[PDB]
């Protein structure tokens, strides 16, 4: 996982959004990425408490 | 004129060199399917409205076309780059991994050629006890790793300050002592078609040695006995 | 005036004091991992461990 | 991880629709007419 | 300045002024008027004379502090060379161990007379020959000055200002001379006492008064 | 540098203050119930 | 302890010379003095 | 003995040194801090705009 | 009132300069899906393997594979 993770972060270090997924996600703000950790986070407790 | 055929040269034989490739640079054999250096076209996305005093809040729209120039290098330390996808920058990726390739084959095959222990083997050999060609060094694993790494970022922090991207693949300099490639000449076109072939060669080569040790277990001297003994 | 659950929202458009808060609560969480070891140490019997 | 879900549907549906958050427009009601328009919300179909 | 020109200090003092022959008239580093046998009267044996001065300047500098380092750091450290004085550690090359630097047997570990001998001949031969002929390999240090040559032997820059480069000309003369002095003290004290130059030091502290060269060694030496 | 152009200041009405009031005494009262076992 | 010893020394003979060669450094000359 | 010490109170050294490595360590601390003071003093005496003669100096 | 000047933020600033850059079109998005889909089936075979839905020979799936 930490390799892939690393192979990961470089592409989407290297690559740019594409534009119908920008502005579907709206990339441009924060909130969804408060959105996506926060489920992201709660599939995790999941998981743990399992 | 007998005895053979008499015949630019593409990686087909029946094929268009790309318009992005000229056929300028050195090991220019118009390959490229995927289009990894064809300049790239983006758009600019207007900044969105995150005003808490505004009764209505938009997204962002498209502020326009966008396609930026490549191949410029500036002084930045962290992206000197103008563009990731440029073909000056490109052509310097793959010297680089050439010249560490061929370092690690050659070096891979005199060190199991001396010590006969296998390459993978050898990291944690010298690991677990300092050597070199069976003399023990006098310094603490430790400090080696620590030294290593300072060394490597300081030589690293010196390549990477040159501005020039032409001289970021080739400085001569001290690093060209007998001159033999450091003017404009037809000589040295030919010296640097043959360390593009050699760089190819060299990390095709060293993809097989890690993927031969995955599969078989063994090394490259290994893999060839493996290989003879097994008719 | 803004309501009491839509305080924290003043952090929205200015990264420098997110960075502010993440480190105030990131400070808050180290603190009761630390107090909370040294509450259990205080009153561990580590006399039988069978 | 149940009260997470919660707060994961509730900022995903204030990002998503964040130009209504203070309210609607004023006249919405020719994108609201049943059988105005082909396609629901487009005003560039109307027929049937 | 202080150290130039008609003004400069003498090497006799108030009594100097007397002495001081017409050539030598405060333009080079060390000037002090001390020509009383008229060995430069010739301004050419007089230039190499100075240059030779100074070459023997900085050798003697380096010797004397290699001289005393290693037994300094065998006292009060905690190396083990094979041989810390400096007149007998030219004899760890025939030890069974070879001759290790810093007392580990894997820093160096020469163990042949005659290979050093031959790396050492042909390293110093080149370099003297490079610095005699003031003209290294592909041109290198061409037009610098053959005994203060600046550039790529002055990678900090410390004498960039043509003042400063004369008073540290001054320091480096001085420093030379007075090294100079003190390592034909070695070589004497060697030949006498037998011991390293840190154990005469230390004997000497231990009791001025009693261990000196008049109370020990003076009335045997007739 | 400049003032903090994110400046907010909360309120807090007459009601809301009662509707808060009342329910940290409700719940206090189930749960100290349950608490004090 | 003898680690501790040499730590301690280098970090008192660090701030006592700082110390000395700061009040060296033309002290009586930073006043608001005309 | 039971256990190992210093065992060095109550004797009277020099500094307190008692070994090698402490002589060092003070040794070089000083020193390099004396010697990043002693190139700075010409820049520092240049800020009062006065050259350092035989009537420089806070005097009354 | 450009802000603070810092050789921090100067060394960081090439990484927060591009905000609206995008690839026009769809981009991506396929090769994604393709990531999404082997990420899902993944999911899905250890999901099994831990519920007892499906038997692996070296498996053993209990407290005695800690022997
Ligand atoms: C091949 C390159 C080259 C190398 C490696 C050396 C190396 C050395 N030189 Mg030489 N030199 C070289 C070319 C030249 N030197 C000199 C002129 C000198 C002088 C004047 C002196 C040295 C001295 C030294 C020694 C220490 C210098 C610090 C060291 C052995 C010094 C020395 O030998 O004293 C111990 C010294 O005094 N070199 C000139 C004339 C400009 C050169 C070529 O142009
Ligand atoms: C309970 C219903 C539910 C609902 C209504 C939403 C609603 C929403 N999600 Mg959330 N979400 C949920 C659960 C839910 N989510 C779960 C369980 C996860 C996994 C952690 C997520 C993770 C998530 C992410 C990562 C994101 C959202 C976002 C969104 C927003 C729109 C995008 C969306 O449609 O995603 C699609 C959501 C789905 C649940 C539909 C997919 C249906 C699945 C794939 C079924 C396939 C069946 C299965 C493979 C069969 C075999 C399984 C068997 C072996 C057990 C919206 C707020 C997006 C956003 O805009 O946030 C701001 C986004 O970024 N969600
Ligand atoms: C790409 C660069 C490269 C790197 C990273 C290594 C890395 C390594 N080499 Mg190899 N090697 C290389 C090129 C390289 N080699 C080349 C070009 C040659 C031919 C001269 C060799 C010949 C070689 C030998 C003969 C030996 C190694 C050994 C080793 C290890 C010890 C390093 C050492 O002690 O340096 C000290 C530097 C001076 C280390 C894993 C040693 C080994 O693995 O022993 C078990 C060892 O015996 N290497
Ligand atoms: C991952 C962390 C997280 C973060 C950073 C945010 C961030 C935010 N939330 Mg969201 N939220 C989350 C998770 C999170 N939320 C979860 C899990 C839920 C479901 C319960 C919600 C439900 C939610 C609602 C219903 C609202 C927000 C809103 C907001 C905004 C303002 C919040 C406010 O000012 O409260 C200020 C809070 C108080 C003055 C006191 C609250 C005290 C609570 C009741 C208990 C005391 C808590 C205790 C000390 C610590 C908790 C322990 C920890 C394990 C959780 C802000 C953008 C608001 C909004 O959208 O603004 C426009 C809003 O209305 N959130
Ligand atoms: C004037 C020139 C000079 C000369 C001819 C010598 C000559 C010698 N030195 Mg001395 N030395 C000198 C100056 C000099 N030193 C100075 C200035 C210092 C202070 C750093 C020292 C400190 C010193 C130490 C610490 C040691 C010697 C040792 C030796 C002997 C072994 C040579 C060796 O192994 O080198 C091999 C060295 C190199 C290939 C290069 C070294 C580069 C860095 C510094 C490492 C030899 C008698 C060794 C010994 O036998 O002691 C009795 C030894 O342990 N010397
Ligand atoms: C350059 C400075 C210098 C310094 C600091 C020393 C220091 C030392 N010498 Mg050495 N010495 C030197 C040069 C120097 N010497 C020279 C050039 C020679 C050859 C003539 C000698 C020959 C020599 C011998 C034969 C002996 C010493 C010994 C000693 C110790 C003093 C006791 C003694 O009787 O001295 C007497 C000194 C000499 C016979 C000549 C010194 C002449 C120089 C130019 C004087 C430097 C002046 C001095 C620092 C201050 C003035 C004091 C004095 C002149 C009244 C002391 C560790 C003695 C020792 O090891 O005992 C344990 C001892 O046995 N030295
Ligand atoms: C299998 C893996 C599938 C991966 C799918 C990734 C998400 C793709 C989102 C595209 C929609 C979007 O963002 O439009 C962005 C654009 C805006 O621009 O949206 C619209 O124009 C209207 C969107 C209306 C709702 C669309 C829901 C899309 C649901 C897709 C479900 C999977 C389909 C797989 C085929
Ligand atoms: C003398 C030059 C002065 C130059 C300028 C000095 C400026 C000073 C600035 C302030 C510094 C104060 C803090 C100093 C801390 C380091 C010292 C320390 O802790 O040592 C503590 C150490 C203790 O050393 C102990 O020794 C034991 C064995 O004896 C063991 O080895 C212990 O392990 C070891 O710690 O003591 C010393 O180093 C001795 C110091 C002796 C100093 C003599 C000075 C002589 C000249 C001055 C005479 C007058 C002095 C004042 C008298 C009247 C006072 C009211
Ligand atoms: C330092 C550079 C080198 C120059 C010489 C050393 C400095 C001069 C010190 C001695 C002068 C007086 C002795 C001659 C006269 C003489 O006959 O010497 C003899 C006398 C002791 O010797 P005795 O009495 O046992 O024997 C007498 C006969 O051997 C001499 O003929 O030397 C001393 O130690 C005097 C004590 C006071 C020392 C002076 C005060 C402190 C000086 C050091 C200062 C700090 C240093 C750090
Ligand atoms: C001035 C004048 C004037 C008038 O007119 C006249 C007259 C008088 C003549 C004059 C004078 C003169 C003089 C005095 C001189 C002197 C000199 C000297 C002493 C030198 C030395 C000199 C000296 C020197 C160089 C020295 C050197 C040294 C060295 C290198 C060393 C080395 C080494 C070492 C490190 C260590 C090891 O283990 C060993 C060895 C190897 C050994
Ligand atoms: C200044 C400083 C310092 C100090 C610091 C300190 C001392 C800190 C502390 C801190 C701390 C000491 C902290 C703490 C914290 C805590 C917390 C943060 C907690 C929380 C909690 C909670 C939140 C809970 C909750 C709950 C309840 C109430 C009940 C049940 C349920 C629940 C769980 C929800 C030092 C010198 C070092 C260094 C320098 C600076």
């Amino acid at each position: 996982a930490g390799i892939l993770g690393v192979l990961a972060g470089l592409f989407h270090l290297c690559v740019r959004p594409p534009q119908r997924l920008y502005n579907g996600l709206r990339m441009g703000n924060i909130e969804t990425v408060l959105s996506s950790s926060i489920a992201a986070v709660f599939w995790a407790a999941f998981v743990v408490s399992g | 004129g007998a005895g053979y055929r008499q015949y630019d040269a593409l990686w087909l034989p029946n094929t268009e060199r790309p318009a992005w490739l000229d056929g300028s640079l050195p090991g220019d054999r118009g390959f490229d399917p995927l289009g990894l250096s064809r300049p790239a076209e983006y758009l600019q996305i207007d900044l969105d409205e995150l005003d808490q005093n505004a009764a209505v809040n938009k997204a962002g729209g498209v502020v326009g076309a966008f396609t930026p120039v490549a191949d410029q290098v500036s002084t930045d330390s962290l992206a000197p780059y103008s563009e990731v996808f440029g073909l000056q920058r490109f052509r310097e990726c793959e010297l680089i991994h050439g010249r560490w390739a061929m370092l690690a084959c050659l070096g891979a095959l005199v060190q199991e050629g001396v010590t006969g222990d296998s390459w993978v083997a050898a990291q944690t050999l010298v690991y677990n006890q300092p050597q070199y060609a069976g003399i023990d060094l006098p310094f603490d694993i430790y400090t080696l790793a620590v030294l290593n790494s300072v060394l490597m970022g300081x030589v690293e922090l010196f390549r990477n300050s040159e501005l020039d991207p032409e001289r970021r693949c080739y400085p001569g300099g001290a690093f060209d002592p007998l001159n033999l490639a450091s003017d404009d000449s037809e000589r040295t076109q030919k010296l640097r078609e043959a360390e593009i072939k050699h760089a190819r060669l060299a990390m095709v080569s060293f993809l097989g040695y890690t993927v031969q040790a995955w599969y078989t277990g063994e090394g490259a001297l290994g893999s060839l006995n493996k290989f003879a003994n097994g008719f | 005036g803004l309501p009491w659950y839509r305080v924290h929202t003043v952090v929205l458009n200015d990264p420098g004091r997110l960075i502010a808060v993440h480190l105030m609560h990131t400070s808050l969480v180290s603190g009761w991992a630390g107090s909370m070891a040294f509450y259990e140490l205080a009153v561990f019997d580590p006399s039988d461990p069978v | 991880a149940l009260l997470f879900f919660f707060g994961h549907i509730w900022h995903g549906a204030r990002t998503i629709f964040r130009d209504v958050f203070a309210g609607i427009d004023a006249d919405l009601d020719e994108q609201v007419e049943f059988g105005a328009f082909l396609k629901l919300g487009d005003t560039s179909t109307r027929r049937q | 300045s202080v150290w130039y020109g008609p003004d400069r200090p003498k090497f006799l003092g108030p009594f100097s002024d007397g002495l001081v022959p017409a050539y030598l008239t405060g333009e080079f580093p060390g000037d002090y008027g001390w020509d009383t046998s008229g060995l430069s009267a010739d301004p050419e044996t007089f230039k190499k004379y100075r240059t030779i001065e100074v070459i023997h300047a900085r050798w003697a500098m380096l010797g004397a502090l290699g001289c005393i380092f290693p037994e300094v750091l065998e006292k009060y450290s905690g190396v083990q060379f094979g041989e810390a004085v400096w007149f007998k550690a030219g004899a760890q090359i025939f030890a069974d161990g070879g001759l290790n630097y810093l007392g580990n047997s894997g820093l160096v570990h020469a163990q042949s007379i005659v290979a050093t001998l031959v790396v050492q001949v042909l390293l110093m031969g080149a370099v003297e020959i490079y610095r005699a002929n003031g003209e290294g390999p592909n041109g290198f240090g061409e037009g610098q000055d053959t005994l203060y040559p600046g550039g790529a032997f002055d990678p900090l820059g410390l004498a960039d200002d043509p003042d400063t480069l004369a008073e540290l000309k001054v320091k480096e003369i001085k420093n030379g001379r007075l090294a100079m002095l003190s390592m034909l003290g070695f070589f004497v004290q060697a030949i006498v006492t037998g011991k390293g130059p840190l154990d005469n030091l230390l004997q000497h502290l231990e009791e001025p008064g009693e261990f000196n060269f008049y109370a020990l060694y003076a009335n045997s030496l007739a | 540098a400049k003032p903090n152009p994110n400046k907010q200041s909360v309120e807090l009405n007459r009601t809301s203050l009662y509707w808060g009031l009342l329910l940290i005494f409700v719940l206090a009262v189930l749960f100290s119930s349950y608490i004090f076992n | 302890m003898l680690t501790l010893k040499i730590f301690v020394y280098t970090v008192v003979t660090f701030f006592v010379s700082l110390f000395i060669f700061g009040f060296l450094s033309n002290d009586p000359g930073r006043n608001p003095g005309q | 003995l039971v256990d190992d010490r210093l065992a060095g109170e109550g004797t009277g050294k020099i500094l307190g040194i008692n070994d090698p490595s402490l002589f060092w360590a003070i040794t070089i601390v000083f020193t390099i801090v004396w010697g990043v003071f002693y190139v700075s003093t010409r820049e520092i005496d240049a800020a009062s705009d006065r050259e350092n003669d035989d009537d420089f100096g806070l005097t009354l | 009132d450009t802000g603070i000047s810092t050789p921090l933020g100067t060394l960081l600033k090439p990484l927060n300069s591009e905000y609206g850059k995008v690839a026009p079109g769809w981009g991506t998005t396929v090769l994604m899906g393709i990531f999404m889909a082997l990420f899902a089936v993944f999911l899905v075979i250890i999901l099994e393997i831990y519920n007892s839905s499906v038997l692996l020979d070296d498996v053993t799936m209990s407290w005695e594979s800690l022997a």
